């Protein structure tokens, strides 16, 4: 996971509706709920930068040439397809299948899921194009069997051997690509970790505003009905025990919402970590880019998250 | 003018076909930027590059620079 | 020449630093949330939370005991509830704060103490050295880096064929320069005989894909 979903809550319309009589009242809390305002905005926009960290890490949008003849290794399932009205390639849209008012308000994010494919696409031709050169520097082409010499090279492993068994490592290399796309559409708990970014998100909202039906020891959970059936002097003591146990509720909204945004940042500075080293590069560190010698990386976007293709 | 976004709508910006880099996020990929009035547009991801591939061309630099960068923390 | 680059380069990093604001930008960050918590938590006290007055002074010099009991606690019951918003907050904020203590200690132990093949880790580049600086709560990274340019065109093969044997690369790469064939290493053109000391033999010309017919110059053969 790298990014959820932004949401920001009013004060005055979630606690007191539309009443001038409740914000009155409000007023000698002091500003509670603007440090919770305050909160959620720095939340959501933090939300936009891990996005930016992970996938706006190259400067130039590369492509892939007209004619895709790579010694025998083809990307098909994920490189772009131009006959979908999305430009996602297939595991990508797998990926994008797969995936399932009271004052809130959801933010839409800065960048959009098809600009998120385009820096996708990007990091993959630079990847395909010009191996591990691209991310330190002017990218400069290199043959991909040649490429793929050098990456066998860096695992101990004489680049002869490449050589002599180049379409053998493609057709393995396109068996396993297309493994993945089965592997991913037979098995529904295969993207659980975003589907748990997402219930959490969905869970945490259902009980704020399911909070709003409680009478906190109130006559009524409605605060129409209090200002309708009695007068000021009286009212003002049902309306504090109801401000009181709504401005508690969203303060433990917001808290929980500040300790999973550090839970999604930590994740996504991982993710970022592992673009920058499994994807522009070549990692030695053991188990980091997958099981086995790492040969190289493919990223591939999905909903609120990154999906790293782990060749070894 | 008056444009429509996803984020909403924005009124006192001036809407135009052209692409820069994002200087005031506005959502959904609209950016606004100030020029003299207040832009609105969308924002670009970098310059547009195709380097040039055959299975029998290669690249080697034949020259280097030494490059110092900051990061703080 | 890479003396004079290094010279250049530390002079124009302390010129930027010097002529632009939002270079510290991220300590300023950390400084002004710590203060505006401050500032907010003491701004809670002249709040009333229902009381008859926010001075605890006047209320004790204005009631007796048992009546003024519930406007104090009216008070206790505000404070400690800002108060305690704002230790969540603070061990938040420290929670990120430590952190970024450890990042920046990996860093220092990785780009100073030593030299880093984690790509990205520790400046864009090919990491060559680090220096660290002190700033006020804070550290910056003076990441001395390696970055090719000036590339160009050529015509490269997998392997050359001599003798009906396939000869491979020992350390860089078969290029041509138009008509001739050279070995050159891979980050920098510095071409070069092909000889049989900067390449290795194994097996024939039936097997690679591309290899390409060139002459293989032996040291021996002169004496
Ligand atoms: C790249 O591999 C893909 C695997 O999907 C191949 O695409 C399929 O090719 C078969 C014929 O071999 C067609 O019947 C399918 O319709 C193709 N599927 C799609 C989605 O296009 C593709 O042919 C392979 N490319 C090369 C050059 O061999
Ligand atoms: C490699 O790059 C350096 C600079 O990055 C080049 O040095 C320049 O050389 C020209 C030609 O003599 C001088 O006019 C400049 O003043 C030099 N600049 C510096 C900063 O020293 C160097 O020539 C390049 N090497 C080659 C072979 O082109
Ligand atoms: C490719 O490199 C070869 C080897 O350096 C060049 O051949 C040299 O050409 C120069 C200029 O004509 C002569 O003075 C040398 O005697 C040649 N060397 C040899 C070993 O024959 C060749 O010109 C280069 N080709 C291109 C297109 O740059
Ligand atoms: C590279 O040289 C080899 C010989 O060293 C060439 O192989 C010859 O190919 C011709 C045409 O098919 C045959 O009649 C000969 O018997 C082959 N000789 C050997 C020793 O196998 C090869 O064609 C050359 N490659 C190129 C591209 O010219
Ligand atoms: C932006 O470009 C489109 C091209 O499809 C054009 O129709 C439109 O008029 C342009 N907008 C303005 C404000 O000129
Ligand atoms: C190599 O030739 C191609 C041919 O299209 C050209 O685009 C490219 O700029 C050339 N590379 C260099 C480094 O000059
Ligand atoms: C590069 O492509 C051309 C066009 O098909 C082909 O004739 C040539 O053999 C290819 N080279 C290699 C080394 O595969």
């Amino acid at each position: 996971p790298v990014s959820m979903t932004k949401t920001s809550v009013d004060c005055t319309m979630y606690i007191c509706g539309d009443s001038t009589e409740c914000s009155n009242l409000l007023l000698q809390y002091g500003s509670f709920c603007t440090q919770l305002n305050r909160a959620l905005t720095g939340i959501a926009v933090e939300q936009d930068k891990n996005t930016q960290e992970v996938f706006a890490q190259v400067k130039q949008i590369y492509k892939t040439p007209p004619i895709k003849d790579f010694g025998g290794f083809n990307f098909s399932q994920i490189l772009p397809d131009p006959s979908k009205p999305s430009k996602r390639s297939p595991i990508e849209d797998l990926l994008f299948n797969k995936v399932t008012f009271n004052g809130l308000t959801v933010l839409p994010p800065l960048l959009t899921d098809e600009m998120i494919a385009q820096y996708t696409s990007a990091l993959l031709a630079g990847t395909i194009t010009s191996g591990w050169t691209f991310g330190a520097g002017p990218a400069l082409q290199i043959p991909f069997p040649m490429q793929m010499a050098y990456r066998f090279n860096g695992i101990g492993v004489t680049q002869n051997v490449l050589y002599e068994n180049q379409k053998l490592i493609a057709n393995q290399f396109n068996s396993a690509i297309g493994k993945i796309q089965d592997s991913l559409s037979s098995t529904p708990s295969a993207l659980g970790k975003l589907q748990d970014v997402v219930n959490q998100n969905a869970q945490a909202l259902n009980t704020l505003v399911k909070q709003l039906s409680s009478n906190f020891g109130a006559i009524s959970s409605v605060l129409n009905d209090i200002l309708s059936r009695l007068d000021p002097p009286e009212a003002e003591v049902q309306i504090d025990r109801l401000i009181t146990g709504r401005l508690q509720s969203l303060q433990t909204y917001v808290t929980q919402q500040l300790i999973r945004a550090a839970e999604i940042r930590a994740s996504a500075n991982l993710a970022a970590t592992k673009m920058s080293e499994c994807v522009l590069g070549q990692s030695k560190r053991v188990d980091f880019c997958g099981k086995g010698y790492h040969l190289m990386s493919f990223p591939q976007s999905a909903p609120h998250g990154v999906v790293f293709l782990h060749v070894t | 003018n008056v444009f429509q976004t996803r984020a909403g709508c924005l009124i006192g910006a001036e809407h135009v076909n052209n692409s820069y880099e994002c200087d005031i996020p506005i959502g959904a990929g609209i950016c606004a930027s100030y020029q003299q009035s207040i832009i609105a547009y969308t924002m670009s991801l970098g310059a547009e590059n195709s380097v040039a591939y055959s299975n029998n061309s290669i690249a080697i630099p034949t020259n280097f620079t030494i490059s110092v960068t900051t990061e703080i923390l | 020449l890479i003396a004079n680059q290094f010279n250049s380069a530390i002079g124009k990093i302390q010129d930027s630093l010097s002529s632009t604001p939002s270079a510290l930008g991220k300590l300023q960050d950390v400084v002004n949330q710590n203060a505006q918590a401050l500032n907010t938590l003491v701004k809670q006290l002249s709040s009333n939370f229902g009381a008859i007055s926010s001075v605890l002074n006047d209320i004790l010099s204005r009631l007796d005991p048992p009546e003024a009991e519930v406007q104090i606690d009216r008070l206790i019951t505000g404070r400690l509830q800002s108060l305690q918003t704002y230790v969540t907050q603070q061990l938040i904020r420290a929670a990120e704060i430590r952190a970024s203590a450890n990042l920046a200690a990996t860093k220092m132990s990785e780009c100073v103490l030593g030299q880093s093949k984690r790509v990205d880790f520790c400046g864009k580049g090919y990491h060559l050295m680090s220096f660290p600086q002190s700033a006020p709560h804070g550290v910056v990274f003076l990441h001395v880096t390696y970055v090719p340019a000036q590339e160009k065109n050529f015509t490269t093969a997998p392997a050359i064929c001599h003798d009906g044997k396939a000869h491979f690369p020992r350390e860089g790469v078969f290029v041509s320069n138009g008509t001739h064939w050279f070995v050159t290493q891979r980050n920098f053109y510095e071409p070069q005989i092909i000889t049989t000391d900067n390449t290795f033999v194994s097996g024939n010309c039936d097997v690679v894909i591309g290899i390409v017919n060139n002459t293989v110059y032996d040291p021996l053969q002169p004496e």
